[PDB]
């Protein structure tokens, strides 16, 4: 295990994301 | 070693792994002696360097002066406190890094405050922000360098709000 | 190489100098313009603690330097309840 | 009762049609309306039998219980999960998000609501697109289906069914007269969402419903965001649209390339030099009106390179990899002006790539650069900061020196990111608050660990005096956990959380040098927390004074020189002496315990309950209290 | 707070468990230490078969029967093959 | 981090490596140009060491590891007659 494979995307923008995307 | 560390002042950049691995080989060796680990690097390289920076610094000083105004001679002397600190950092172990720092200070600054103190009535009568700035990180460090332009604030505050109100 | 404790009523309360020079007050006044170097009487003298209370102090200087390094079943201290909330006082002044 | 009705609601969870009859069989009026539009809990979610029917695609079901007990299609309940809580919804929306036709088809002959508003102003057309079925989107658009409505952020049918990859329903939407410059929260339109997307027909199809390309709120038109989610298709598109102007493309161009420069899917070298030379290229094309970037200062995190002004200064340094890199990333923030959100996540990955390689002092530059970025963004940075605790752990792990001017720095970010958790926190809504509090308390642990870390080297005195000026600057901002812990008995405390990749095997808490730096930073000793346990009641309780007895005794001896009650109670009247758990620490602090008739008295006056209201000094009410 | 000396041939391996833990956290952990499936590998204890159900309280290991300082005996058997795990040498005689 | 101690006649004996790190020696073992920082084998070999001894030398890591914080009369280790003065000569080529 290493940072490099640890590092996530944008999640925390697409958790504050998923309130405007809702269906 | 002295040499090396005079050609990276010079302007040079010598190998900075190999000069740091034997400063601080001077350190490792005796790092399972219980009493004054440092004991032998700072009479083996340290007093050394010391007196070779204090030489080199009084003669950079004095080979400022004689060129160059009060003006830039203080960005001068901060441009080499700054590439001093950074260079002692590199090489050096870190408990001789406010003690070279200090040495370069007592030649660059300190030795010349006649000379700093003659221009700081100067400095705050023009209202030269640049140089108030270089005058205070400048005569901080030194011990008895501070009062003098705390005093000359003080008389210059003093005419100016004269001159505002008396008239 | 006695302390002369002298209580708001004037009970003299006579105690050893390092069973006194416990409480950081005592020891306080005992320096300073008032060493008294000749250790016949060192009095102190208290305008304000009376003299059921001073009592229990010197029992305290007493029982703690008798129990100073036990550890072990220490016994306690009877605080009266109606000599308690002034020997809390009392123990204020005189620190420790 | 609830037997029948959780049974029933058990049933059509299940689709048991035979059971569900069984269960309505010989029920009046009143006990089918009960039975079919009680809203029951399972699973965590609290919806109605027809709302879990519907979701389940179960059409039987909900055509036997609509074409004869006629139950309404007004229902309301907590359907989905994963960030969907969203309540007052009908069955027909579930069935529309399920991507069921049929249950849409047997409750909008039923009378279902097709234009019915959830909480969160939902329509059931905008999630029939977010399933991506074109029937229920045409189906229901038939039975006067407004898409224009759309959320309280203003996000229409169009731009939700344009963030998923589904040609059919955005290409019935378009047809459907659905709005192109339909404005989000953020201003932003629907072709922004369907070029970061990576969808090459979604965006052709909206240019050509004439989509008018406009900058969103942040000021990024969705080129840029086409050029940044490293879709060359999408971006190479939009040249013929006549619109681009010269300026807009080749910046777009430029972003693209800086884009594909570094990612962590998108990471190549050759395709990235070739888009670059095109930009290039066609900046200096004509000479008449030929383009002049304007250069940014280089900056020292980004080494010493001056950009690439000269055909030859591009050439020179097309053969090395990071050079191109660190070139990339400085255009990358060039165009995106180095405020945007987008900015941060290239520079902390190829910080974690320069870490790849025990490059520890490029990674600790780069990742400085990039949480000095997310700090004048506003941003929480609460992951960064547990990073750089990682890193420092690690590389004092390997027995690798530790650069007192960057600690320095991490810990000054560290301080302001925890006051920025303050007032954040003090002002949060119920929504995140449990979150806020989380990282908060994510927050204060990474200072903790950096504090262990900075213990954990030496540093000159200058270094130090820094070091200890920013703990002594969060002492003073004096926060607290949730359960009233401070810093002092967060650093006693053998339970606090340490991070486990790499801070546990360096930060070891308790640990006896961060409380007394702590300490000497003039750390307040006798604080309690909602338990009223002090640091002495939360060191007593340590579980390893055998195995770790120097932590123990110096821990114990600094609480106590610094100034604390040896026999001070908490919420239950235990003094530190009952909370020790070892016999160890017992008789440390009972070398360390002095007798004085002070708290004696105090006790004696707490026990029997004397009142000491205005008898005492004012100090002395406060003694007696916690004695 | 069980523990246990998991026996092969020669092999032998300290493992230590919860008195609730089942046999699946062990056959995982000899799984991963000795490179092995547990599709193909089961363990016996003393002569007689265990599952991958049933946890370790009640199968017989308690934590007053398999304490540290002499932790009791679990058999492996790799591909069927019999329990022919090679006791320790011999001690010397008493001088 | 697993490392696996082998006695003089082939017993494999797999232990945990903070287990395994009491002992001086195998600590010093492992370290130097032992280290193979693989975390393949860890494979230590002891010529000399019977397996019935290296046996009580492993039950005593684990006894050790479990018991070094309690100081609550934790149980005596069992040491046979025969393993004793035999057990000692292992307890000192592999320190504690």
């Amino acid at each position: 295990k290493k940072h490099s494979l640890d590092l996530l995307s944008k999640e925390r923008e697409l958790n504050g994301k998923l309130r405007h995307l809702s269906p | 070693l002295l040499r090396e560390i005079k050609n990276d002042r010079g302007g040079e950049d010598p190998n900075q792994k190999v000069i740091h691995g034997v400063i601080n080989s001077f350190v490792h060796v005796e790092q399972y002696k219980k009493k004054f680990p440092l004991k032998f690097y700072q009479e083996i390289f340290e007093s050394p360097f010391l007196t070779e920076t204090g030489e080199y610094y009084k003669q950079e000083a004095s080979n400022l002066l004689q060129e160059s105004n009060c003006s830039q001679y203080m960005e001068k002397v901060l441009g080499r406190l700054k590439d001093e600190e950074i260079r002692c950092r590199k090489y050096l172990h870190p408990s001789s890094y406010t003690k070279v720092i200090h040495e370069c200070q007592q030649r660059m600054v300190a030795d010349h405050l006649q000379f700093l103190h003659a221009e700081c009535h100067n400095i705050i009568r023009q209202e030269k922000k640049n140089d108030m700035a270089n005058m205070y990180v400048l005569l901080r460090a030194v011990s008895t360098g501070l009062p003098h332009m705390i005093q000359e604030l003080q008389n210059h505050i003093h005419d100016e709000g004269l001159r505002a109100t008396s008239n | 190489m006695y302390v002369k404790l002298i209580s708001s009523d004037g009970h003299e309360f006579i105690v050893k100098r390092e069973h006194a020079l416990t409480s950081g007050t005592i020891k306080a006044m005992l320096s300073g313009p008032g060493q008294f170097a000749e250790n016949e009487t060192n009095e102190v003298n208290f305008r304000e603690i009376p003299s059921h209370v001073l009592s229990k102090v010197c029992m305290y200087f007493t029982y703690k330097v008798r129990y100073t390094n036990s550890s072990t079943e220490i016994p306690e201290f009877p605080i009266a309840p109606e000599i308690a909330l002034e020997l809390l006082m009392a123990a204020n002044f005189l620190d420790c | 009762m609830e037997g029948l009705a959780g049974y029933v609601y058990k049933a059509a969870s299940e689709g048991k049609v035979l059971t569900l009859a069984a269960l309505l069989l010989n029920r009046s009026e009143s006990d089918i309306r009960y039975l079919l539009g009680y809203v029951s809990q399972q699973g965590g979610q609290r919806s109605t039998p027809l709302i879990i029917a519907a979701r389940n695609g179960h059409a039987k079901v909900v055509r036997l219980l609509l074409e004869h007990y006629r139950v309404q299609t007004q229902q309301t309940g907590t359907v989905r999960f994963d960030g969907y809580v969203i309540d007052g919804a009908t069955a027909l929306w579930c069935a529309a998000g399920a991507g069921h036709f049929e249950v849409v088809k047997l409750l909008v002959s039923h009378g279902a609501n097709v234009n019915h508003t959830t909480v969160t102003n939902s329509t059931p057309l905008r999630a029939a697109c977010f399933d991506g079925r074109l029937d229920i989107v045409k189906y229901l658009v038939e039975n006067n289906a407004n898409i224009s409505i759309a959320n309280k952020y203003d996000n229409t049918c169009l731009m939700i069914a344009a963030y998923k990859g589904h040609t059919d329903v955005v290409r019935y939407l378009l047809e459907q007269r659905a709005d192109p410059n339909a404005k989000a929260h953020c201003g932003a339109t629907a072709l922004h969402f369907a070029a970061e997307a990576g969808h090459i027909d979604i965006v052709k199809e909206l240019i050509k419903w004439r989509a008018a390309i406009v900058v969103n709120g942040h000021g990024m038109t969705p080129l840029k965001v086409a050029a940044e989610s490293c879709k060359a298709d999408v971006v190479e598109l939009l040249l013929s649209h006549a619109d681009c102007d010269r300026r807009s493309r080749i910046e777009a161009l430029e972003l693209l390339g800086a884009s594909f420069a570094n990612d962590r899917e998108n990471y190549d070298i050759i395709k990235t030099y070739h888009y670059l030379y095109l930009a290039m290229l066609e900046r200096f094309q004509d000479g008449d009106n030929i383009l002049e970037k304007e250069v940014l200062p280089p900056i020292h995190a980004y080494g010493n390179r001056t950009e690439c002004r000269n055909p030859q200064e591009l050439e020179s340094i097309r053969q090395d990899r990071d050079a191109l890199h660190m070139e990339g990333l400085i255009v990358r923030e060039r165009i995106l002006g180095a405020d945007n959100i987008d900015v941060s996540h290239p520079i902390i990955y190829r910080g974690a790539v320069y870490a790849d390689n025990m490059e520890f002092e490029q990674c600790i530059k780069l990742w400085l650069h990039a949480l000095h970025l997310r700090q004048k963004g506003n941003r929480n940075t609460h992951k960064d900061l547990l990073r750089f605790a990682q890193v420092f752990s690690q590389m004092i792990h390997l027995n690798e020196t530790v650069k007192a001017p960057d600690i320095e720095c991490v810990l000054r970010c560290s301080v302001l990111e925890i006051e920025q958790s303050m007032n954040r926190v003090k002002n949060i809504s119920d929504a995140d608050v449990h979150n806020a509090m989380d990282n908060y308390e994510c927050n204060l642990y990474t200072f903790l660990y950096l504090v262990c870390i900075s213990t954990k080297t030496q540093c000159s005195e200058e270094d130090q005096c820094k070091i200890n000026k920013q703990i002594y600057n969060l002492i003073h901002l004096d926060p607290r956990t949730r359960e009233g812990f401070t810093l002092l008995h967060l650093a006693v405390n053998s339970n606090t959380p340490v991070d486990d990749f790499h801070t546990n095997d360096v930060c070891s808490f308790p640990n006896a040098l961060v409380t007394k730096l702590l300490l000497d930073c003039g750390a307040e000793v006798n604080a309690v927390d909602n338990e009223g346990n002090s640091a002495l009641h939360i060191i007593v309780q340590y579980n390893r004074p055998i195995s770790d007895f120097l932590t123990l005794h110096s821990i114990i001896i600094s609480l106590v020189e610094a100034g604390a009650h040896t026999d001070m109670t908490n919420k239950q009247n235990k003094t530190p002496l009952d909370k020790s758990t070892t016999g160890v620490s017992e008789i440390l602090l009972k070398t360390q315990m002095k007798m004085s008739l002070k708290c004696l008295a105090a006790r004696a006056v707490r026990a029997n309950d004397i009142n000491y209201q205005d008898q005492i000094p004012r100090t002395l009410e406060e003694f007696v209290g916690f004695h | 707070d069980v523990f246990l000396m998991i026996r092969r041939h020669k092999t032998t391996i300290f493992t230590d468990a919860k008195e609730s833990s089942t046999v699946f956290e062990l056959k995982r952990i000899v799984e991963g230490i000795l490179k092995r499936p547990p599709d193909e590998q089961r363990l016996y204890k003393d002569d007689q078969l265990l599952d991958d159900g049933k946890t370790l309280g009640e199968c017989g290991f308690t934590s007053q029967t398999a304490r540290p300082q002499a932790p009791a005996t679990v058999g492996l058997a790799f591909r069927f093959e019999a329990l022919c795990i090679e006791p320790f040498s011999s001690p010397p005689e008493l001088p």
